């Protein structure tokens, strides 16, 4: 039998401590993102890159398409990376561990968060982009010539299947902190100070899931099992990273800057 | 090297 007692009630504080700093950190939230594709918004409609013809007009509303866009999403993970790590510095504990496990955390963090939040702004047809201004479809950026066709079509098909868990912003909050605190990154110190707050945020995230989806009563260990998902997704990007640093050309301005 | 950059920045 749940109980609603002392131990619940401060897991749901936290709950609420890292939804109110997610919402903070994060200026398109899935509840947002999900207005916006079902129509049921009264903010402004997105311009729909669905060719290329309208990727053109889009760049307002390097010579290469595929290359224009590659920029713009490297542009977009740095911002997002910037926006993971203030999340991160609110998760309680956070900063009082050892900075380099912190960015040890977090460089091997950003990847996973990066496609579980991409997903929120995803369906079958295409992307939210631009903080809701833009929407290029799945099969326009399939249609980009190699390497890039296939660059992003692997976040698509995570997303799809992610979303029929209909996670919300709530349960979304505590699912990224638990990637982001996961003690079995490589190269970490400090282990045990690490497992510590992921056990406590696996118990926040537990109870999210029991009080907000009583008709998937696994759903905690259905969303434990897309870590795989995951890691998988992020090693196969990692690679297209690399095939596109070998075969292609391309800083962001900040790391210019910082050199 | 490039992503550690970004994340030490953003942490200070
Ligand atoms: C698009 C292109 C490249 C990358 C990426 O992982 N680049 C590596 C890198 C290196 C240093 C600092 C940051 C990143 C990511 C994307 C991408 O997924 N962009 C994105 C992210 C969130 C929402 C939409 C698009």
């Amino acid at each position: 039998h749940m109980q609603l007692n002392p131990e619940s009630a401060d897991l749901r504080a936290l709950a609420k401590h890292l939804y109110d700093s997610y919402i903070k950190s994060f200026p398109l939230t899935k509840a947002k993102a999900r207005a916006i594709l079902t129509g049921k918004t009264t903010d402004k409609s997105p311009f729909v890159i669905y060719d290329m013809n309208s990727l053109m007009m889009g760049e307002d509303k390097s010579k290469e398409v595929a290359i224009r866009i590659f920029q713009g999403c490297q542009f977009r993970s740095v911002e997002a990376v910037q926006e993971i790590t203030e999340y991160a510095k609110s998760i309680p504990g956070f900063v009082n561990l050892d900075l380099n496990d912190q960015v040890t955390l977090l460089k091997y963090g950003v990847h996973e968060i990066i496609y579980t939040m991409l997903a929120s702004l995803m369906n079958k047809d295409g992307v939210l982009i631009s903080e809701g201004q833009g929407f290029m479809t799945r099969e326009f950026l399939k249609s980009l010539r190699k390497p890039f066709g296939d660059f992003m079509e692997p976040k698509f098909e995570f997303a799809v299947k992610f979303n029929a868990l209909e996670l919300d912003d709530s349960d979304l909050a505590i699912f990224i902190a638990v990637i982001i605190l996961s003690g079995d990154r490589p190269g970490l110190l400090n282990v045990k100070p690490i497992e510590d707050i992921q056990d406590n945020l696996l118990q926040a995230l537990e109870l999210q899931l029991k009080l907000n989806h009583p008709e998937s009563s696994q759903l905690f260990a259905k969303l434990l099992q897309k870590m795989t998902d995951l890691r998988q997704i992020v090693t196969e990007h990692v690679q297209l990273l690399q095939v596109i640093k070998k075969t292609e050309t391309d800083l962001h301005p900040l790391l210019q800057e910082i050199y | 090297m490039g992503l550690e950059a970004i994340i030490r920045k953003a942490l200070m």
